[PDB]
C-alpha cells in the first residue's frame, strides 16, 4: 500500500523552515544593528554579542537553516507529487534527515558563538559537523534520488533536474573545500587543506557555487514546482527548460574567480571566471523567463493571490541579481564593488528578494496542503507579509547600493594633487546612515516573517490528523 | 502543449525567445573575444596584459604630479611649509596625507590623545625645528624605577608628588620633599633640574601646563614606576611624502 | 532524451558540473607562481600562529580584508600590493572579502603594540568613530600552548616548513598583537 504521500517530514521541515528563518533573520537585523550602534556588542567579556562571531552564525542559520530547510520541505514535497509516488527514505530516511539536519543547525549555533570557525565562508563549521553534515546530505540524496528512480511516470520534470543536480554538486562542493587536517576535537580545530590562492580557489569555487546551487538551482526547482501550481493552465518553455538548465549547470562552476579579482590569484583564473560568468547572464535569465512567461495571461491573478505575487516578485529580484551578478564579476567593476557594502547589496537582493521571497510562496502554498488544510488561516496577512518583505529587500537594496558606491568611490578617490582624497574613517562614517536604513529595512523583512509565524501557527492549530485524505 | 502532466504541471513546447538567444550567443561571443584579448592579444601593453595595468597606473601618476612633489622636494622643509603654493598645498595635501596616514594615532585635528602627542601645539619632545620633526617623521622615534632598589613603593610616590609642583602646586609635604631630593638624583639627569627636559632624548619637559598626559598623582607614579615606551613608526618605508608631511607638522603651530 | 533515464541524467550532472573545478582548482596545484613562499618569509611563530587562530575564533575576517588589490590607491592606502607567495603558509586563507575595517594585509608596523592594545581594548576609544567590537577579554585570557606543538605539526604535514626544532621551541591580546604585527612584513624586508 502506502499509496498516499509521506507529508511527515515535509511538515516538521515546513515548520521549522519558518522557525528558521525568524532566528536567521533576527540575527541579521542584530548584527545590522551592531554596525550602527557597536553598543549592541558586549563591550567587556566576549559574551553572547560580538560581530565577528554573530555574523557566520547569521549566514548559516539564514543559508543552511533557513534556505536549506525550505530546500527539504521543498524537494520532499514537490518530487514525491511531481512523481506521483511516496518518498524512497520515508520516515525512516528523510525523517533521519530531517533531526540530522536539525542537529546540525543546533550544532552551529552552539559552535559558532563559542569561537570554533574554519573562517572559510559558508564553510565555516568545525570538522566533526563536516563529517555530520556529509552523512546527513548522503542520507538526503539516498531519498531523493530514490523517490525519483520509484517514480510513476516516464519523464523526469525539470524541477527534479534542478534539485537533483542542486544535490549532487552541493555534496562534491561541501567535501571538497571541507578537506582539512584536524588539530583538536572543534572549532576550527582543524586547518585547510590548501592555503593562499590555492585555498582562495578553492573557497569560492564552494563559496559561489553554493549560492549557485543551493540558493539558485535548488531553488529554481521550487519555482518550477510552485510556480505552475496554480488554477490557470499553461504557458511555459520547455526547450528553454533545458538549454537554460544544462547551460546554468555546466556554465556556474566556472564563475568561482569573479569572487577574486585583481587579487594573488593568477590573472588567467580569474579571466576565466570573468568570461564565464558572463555567459552565465543568459540562463540564468532563461530561469526567470520561464518562470514569468509561465503568467503571461494569468496576471489578473497577481491582484487577487498574493502567494502568486511573492513567487513573481521573486522571479524579479532574481532577474535583477543574476544582471547584477555578472555586471559585478567584470574585472572594472569589481574593481569598485569589491570589498565594499554593495557586494552586500547584491547579496541581500538575491537572499530576500529571490531565495526567501520564493521559499515564502512555496511555503504559504504547500504549508496548508501538508496540513491537511484547504488553505492558509489568512491570506490578507499573507499579503500584507509580502508588502513587508517588498519594502523591506528594496531599502536594504538601496542603502547598501548607495554605501557600496560611496566606500569604492571614497576610498578610490584621488585629489588634483594626486593624494587620496578620503581616510577609510571618513568612509565609515559616510556609511552609518546606510546602515541604519539597512538594519531597518531588514527589520521590517522581519517583522515579516513574524506575521508568517503567526499566520502559519493559527493554520497549524486547525487540525490534528490531517493526512489530507489519499494525498 | 506536451503529453504529459507532473501532477497539474504540463508545459508548452515554446521556442527559445530570439532575444534571450541573442543574448547568449553574445555574451559567447564576448567571451572569446575577451579571451583573445586577454590572456591565452590586445594592443597598447607590450608582451601581454596583465595586473601590470599597475605600474601604468602609478607611472601615469608619476608623470602627471612628480613635478609638484618634486618641486617641492628642493624646497627646506621650513620654506615648504611657508609658502602657499607649495606650503600651502603642503598643508592641505600634507593635511590629506596627515589624514590618511597620521591620524589615527595623533587625532583628526592633530591634537592628540592620552599616549599620543598634539602635534599642533607649542611643546615639542623630540623637538619643534624643521629637521627634527623631519626626523622624527623619517625615522621614527623612560626607565622603571619602581624596580630600582632605592627608588621602591615610596619612592616613587615622592618623586611623582615632586614633579607635580614641577609642573605645578598640590600640597603632600612627604611626597615632596623625598621627591626633590630623588629627582635631583635620578629624574634630572634626562629631564633636567626644574624639569626644562631635554630634547636630544625626547624627555619631556616636567615644567608644563595641563596636557592631554596623565598629569594626576597616580599617572604620574604609573609611569615613574614601570616607566614610558612610546613609539612613533618610521615613515621611512610606508612612505616626498614625509617630507610633505613636515612641513605640514611644522606649519600647524604658527 | 535521457530525460527517462536517472542513471545517464545523474552521470551527466555530474560530468557537466565538474569540469570547472578540475579545469580552474587543479591547475594551481601545479602552478608555481602561487605555491612558492616569499624567499625571505618563514613560518608564523608559535605565538604568532596562536594569534592568528585567534584571528579566525573572534570573526576579525568578516570585517577586516588581507588583500591589497593592484590599484594605485589601494597601494597608496595600504602599500604593496599583495602577492600569491605571501599566503602560501596559510592555512586557511585570510583574504578577505569586506572592507567594514580596513585592509589589514600589510600591518607590517604601522602601529605600535601600546596602540593595538589599545585599540583592540576599546576601538572607539582611540578611533572614536570606529564600529569595531570591543575585545577585552583578549587580556583577560592566558594561552596555554598546549596545542601549539600539534598546530604546528599539523602544518609541517600540511607543507609548513616547520623545523622539530621550532615545535618544541614553541595572554591572547598578545599573541593577537603579535600576528598583527607579522601581517605583511615578509614582503617588505626581503
Ligand atoms: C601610532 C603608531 C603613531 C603613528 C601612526 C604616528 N605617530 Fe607620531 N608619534 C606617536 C607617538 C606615541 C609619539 C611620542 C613618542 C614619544 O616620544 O613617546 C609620536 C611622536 C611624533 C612626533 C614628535 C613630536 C615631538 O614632540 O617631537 C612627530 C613629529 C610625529 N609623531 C609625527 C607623525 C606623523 C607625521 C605621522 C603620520 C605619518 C605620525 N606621527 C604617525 C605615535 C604615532
Ligand atoms: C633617561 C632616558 C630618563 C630618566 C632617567 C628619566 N626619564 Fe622620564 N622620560 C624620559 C623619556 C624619553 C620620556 C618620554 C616617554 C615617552 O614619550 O614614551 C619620559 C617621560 C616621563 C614622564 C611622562 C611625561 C608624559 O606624561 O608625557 C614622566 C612623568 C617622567 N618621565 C618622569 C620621570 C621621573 C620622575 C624620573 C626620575 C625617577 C624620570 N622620568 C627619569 C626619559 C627619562
Ligand atoms: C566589524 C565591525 C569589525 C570587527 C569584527 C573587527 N574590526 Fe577591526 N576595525 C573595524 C573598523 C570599522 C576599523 C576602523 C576604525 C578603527 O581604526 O578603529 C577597524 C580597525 C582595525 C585596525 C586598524 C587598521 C588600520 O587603521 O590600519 C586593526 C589593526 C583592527 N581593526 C584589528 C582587528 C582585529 C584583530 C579584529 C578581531 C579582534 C578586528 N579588527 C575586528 C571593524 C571591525
Ligand atoms: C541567504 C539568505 C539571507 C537572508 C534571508 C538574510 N541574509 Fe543577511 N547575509 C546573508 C549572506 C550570504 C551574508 C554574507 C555576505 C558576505 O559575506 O558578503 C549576510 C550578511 C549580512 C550582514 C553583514 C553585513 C556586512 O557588511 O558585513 C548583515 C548586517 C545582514 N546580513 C543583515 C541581514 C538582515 C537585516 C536580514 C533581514 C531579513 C538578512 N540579513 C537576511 C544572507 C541572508
Ligand atoms: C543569494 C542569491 C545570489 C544570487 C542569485 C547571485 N549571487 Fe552573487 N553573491 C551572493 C553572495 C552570498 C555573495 C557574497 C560572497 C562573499 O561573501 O564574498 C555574492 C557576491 C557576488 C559578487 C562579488 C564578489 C566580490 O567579493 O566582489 C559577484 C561578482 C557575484 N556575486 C556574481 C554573481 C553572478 C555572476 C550571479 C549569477 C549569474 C550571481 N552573483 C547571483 C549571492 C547571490
Ligand atoms: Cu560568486
Amino acid at each position: 500500500s502506502k499509496d498516499e504521500y509521506f507529508d511527515g517530514v515535509i511538515r516538521a521541515g515546513v515548520i521549522a523552515t519558518t522557525f528558521w528563518g525568524i532566528v536567521g533573520f533576527l540575527v541579521a537585523v542584530i548584527i545590522a544593528f551592531q554596525l550602527a550602534f557597536p553598543a549592541l556588542n558586549l563591550e567587556f567579556g566576549n559574551g553572547m554579542l560580538n560581530f565577528g562571531r554573530l555574523r557566520p552564525l547569521h549566514t548559516s542559520a539564514v543559508i543552511f537553516a533557513f534556505g536549506g530547510n525550505a530546500l527539504i520541505a521543498s524537494a520532499f514535497y514537490v518530487v514525491q507529487r511531481t512523481s506521483a509516488a511516496r518518498l524512497f527514505g520515508g520516515t525512516a530516511l528523510g525523517w533521519f534527515v530531517f533531526w540530522g539536519w536539525q542537529l546540525i543547525i543546533v550544532t552551529a549555533a552552539t559552535s559558532y558563538l563559542l569561537g570554533g570557525s574554519q573562517g572559510k565562508e559558508y564553510a565555516e563549521l568545525n570538522w566533526h559537523l563536516d563529517i555530520l553534515v556529509a552523512i546527513v546530505w548522503v542520507a538526503y540524496l539516498i531519498a531523493f534520488l530514490g523517490t525519483i528512480f520509484k517514480r510513476k511516470e516516464p519523464h523526469i520534470y525539470v524541477a527534479n533536474w534542478f534539485y537533483l543536480s542542486f544535490i549532487v554538486t552541493i555534496a562534491m562542493l561541501h567535501i571538497v573545500n571541507n578537506l582539512a587536517v584536524p588539530v583538536s576535537i572543534f572549532g576550527t580545530k582543524s586547518v585547510q587543506l590548501m592555503a593562499g590562492v590555492q585555498d582562495a580557489m578553492t573557497q569560492w569555487w564552494y563559496g559561489h557555487n553554493a549560492v549557485g546551487f543551493f540558493l539558485t538551482a535548488g531553488f529554481l526547482g521550487m519555482m518550477y514546482y510552485f510556480v505552475p501550481k496554480q488554477a490557470e493552465r499553461p504557458v511555459y518553455s520547455y526547450k528553454l527548460s533545458i538549454v537554460h538548465f544544462w547551460a546554468l549547470i555546466f556554465l556556474y562552476i566556472w564563475a568561482g574567480p569573479h569572487h577574486l579579482h585583481y587579487t594573488a590569484l593568477p590573472d588567467w583564473a580569474s579571466t576565466l571566471g570573468m568570461v564565464m560568468s558572463v555567459i552565465l547572464w543568459m540562463p540564468s535569465w532563461g530561469g526567470m523567463i520561464n518562470g514569468l512567461m509561465t503568467l503571461s495571461g494569468a496576471w489578473d491573478k497577481l491582484r487577487t493571490d498574493p502567494v502568486i505575487r511573492m513567487m513573481v516578485v521573486s522571479i524579479g529580484f532574481y532577474g535583477m541579481s543574476t544582471f547584477e551578478g555578472p555586471m559585478m564579476s567584470i574585472k572594472a567593476v569589481n574593481s569598485l564593488s569589491h570589498y565594499t557594502d554593495w557586494t552586500i547589496g547584491h547579496v541581500h537582493s538575491g537572499a530576500l528578494g529571490w531565495n526567501g521571497m520564493i521559499t515564502f510562496g512555496m511555503l504559504y502554498f504547500l504549508t496548508p496542503r501538508l496540513w491537511g488544510r484547504s488553505g492558509l488561516y489568512s491570506l490578507k496577512l499573507v499579503s500584507w507579509h509580502f508588502w513587508l518583505a517588498t519594502i523591506g529587500i528594496v531599502l536594504y537594496a538601496s542603502s547598501m547600493w548607495v554605501s557600496g558606491i560611496m566606500e569604492g568611490l571614497m576610498w578610490r578617490e584621488v585629489d588634483a594633487q594626486g593624494f587620496l582624497v578620503n581616510g577609510f574613517a571618513d568612509t565609515v562614517g559616510a556609511k552609518f546612515p546606510m546602515n541604519v536604513v539597512r538594519g531597518v529595512g531588514g527589520v521590517l523583512y522581519l517583522t515579516g516573517g513574524l506575521i508568517m509565524a503567526y499566520n502559519l501557527w493559527a493554520t497549524v492549530a486547525k487540525q490534528p490528523k490531517t493526512a489530507n485524505l489519499a494525498v | 502543449t506536451t503529453g504529459h502532466s507532473w501532477d497539474g504541471i504540463e508545459e508548452l513546447n515554446t521556442p527559445l525567445p530570439r532575444w534571450w538567444l541573442w543574448t547568449f550567443y553574445a555574451t559567447i561571443v564576448w567571451g572569446v573575444a575577451y579571451s583573445i584579448a586577454m590572456p591565452a592579444a590586445t594592443p597598447g601593453i607590450l608582451g601581454s596584459s596583465t595586473r601590470a595595468d599597475v605600474e601604468k597606473d602609478i607611472a601615469k601618476f608619476a608623470e602627471m604630479n612628480k613635478a609638484v612633489e618634486d618641486k617641492l622636494v628642493a624646497t627646506d622643509l621650513t620654506a615648504i611649509a611657508a609658502d602657499p603654493e607649495l606650503v600651502t598645498y603642503t598643508r592641505n595635501a600634507g593635511a590629506a596625507v596627515f589624514r590618511t596616514w597620521c591620524a589615527q594615532c595623533h587625532g583628526a585635528g592633530a591634537g592628540g590623545n592620552t599616549g599620543f602627542p598634539s602635534l599642533l601645539d607649542g611643546d615639542w619632545l623630540h623637538g619643534g625645528s624643521i629637521e627634527t620633526i623631519y626626523t622624527n617623521i623619517k625615522h621614527g622615534i623612560m626607565p622603571a624605577h619602581l624596580t630600582d632598589e632605592l627608588l621602591e613603593p615610596a619612592q616613587i610616590d615622592d618623586v611623582v608628588q615632586y614633579v607635580l609642583k614641577i609642573s605645578g602646586q598640590p600640597a603632600d609635604e612627604a611626597r615632596a620633599t623625598a621627591g626633590q631630593q630623588v629627582f635631583a638624583d635620578n629624574c634630572v639627569s634626562c629631564h633636567g633640574e626644574d624639569a626644562k627636559g631635554m630634547v636630544e632624548m625626547g624627555a619631556p619637559n616636567l615644567t608644563d601646563g595641563i596636557w592631554l598626559y596623565g598629569g594626576d598623582a597616580n599617572t604620574i607614579t604609573t609611569t615613574i614606576q614601570l616607566g614610558r615606551g612610546g613609539v612613533m613608526p618610521s615613515w621611512s618605508w610606508a612612505a616626498a611624502q614625509i617630507r610633505a608631511v613636515a612641513s605640514y607638522v611644522h606649519s600647524l603651530g604658527g | 532524451v535521457l530525460e527517462k533515464n536517472a542513471t545517464l541524467l545523474l552521470i551527466f550532472a555530474f560530468l557537466v558540473v565538474t569540469i570547472g573545478g578540475i579545469v580552474e582548482i587543479a591547475p594551481l596545484f601545479y602552478l608555481e607562481n602561487t605555491i612558492e613562499k616569499v624567499e625571505g618569509m618563514r613560518p608564523y611563530t608559535p605565538l604568532e600562529l596562536t594569534g592568528r587562530d585567534i584571528y579566525i575564533r573572534e570573526g576579525c575576517y568578516v570585517c577586516h580584508s588581507q588583500m591589497i588589490r593592484p590599484m594605485r590607491d589601494e597601494v597608496e592606502r595600504y602599500g604593496h600590493y599583495s602577492l600569491a607567495a605571501e599566503s602560501m603558509y596559510d592555512h586557511p586563507f585570510q583574504w578577505g572579502s569586506k572592507r567594514t575595517g580596513p585592509d589589514l594585509a600589510r600591518v607590517g608596523g604601522r602601529y605600535s603594540d601600546a596602540w593595538h592594545v589599545e585599540h583592540l581594548s576599546n576601538p572607539q576609544s582611540v578611533v572614536p568613530e570606529s564600529v569595531m567590537p570591543s575585545y577585552s577579554y583578549l587580556a583577560n585570557v592566558p594561552l596555554d600552548s598546549t596545542w601549539i606543538e600539534d598546530r604546528v605539526s599539523t602544518d609541517a604535514l600540511v607543507g609548513v616548513p616547520y623545523s622539530a626544532e621550532m615545535i618544541a621551541a614553541a595572554t591572547e591580546m598578545d599573541a593577537l598583537v603579535a600576528y598583527l604585527q607579522v601581517l605583511g612584513t615578509m614582503v617588505d624586508f626581503s
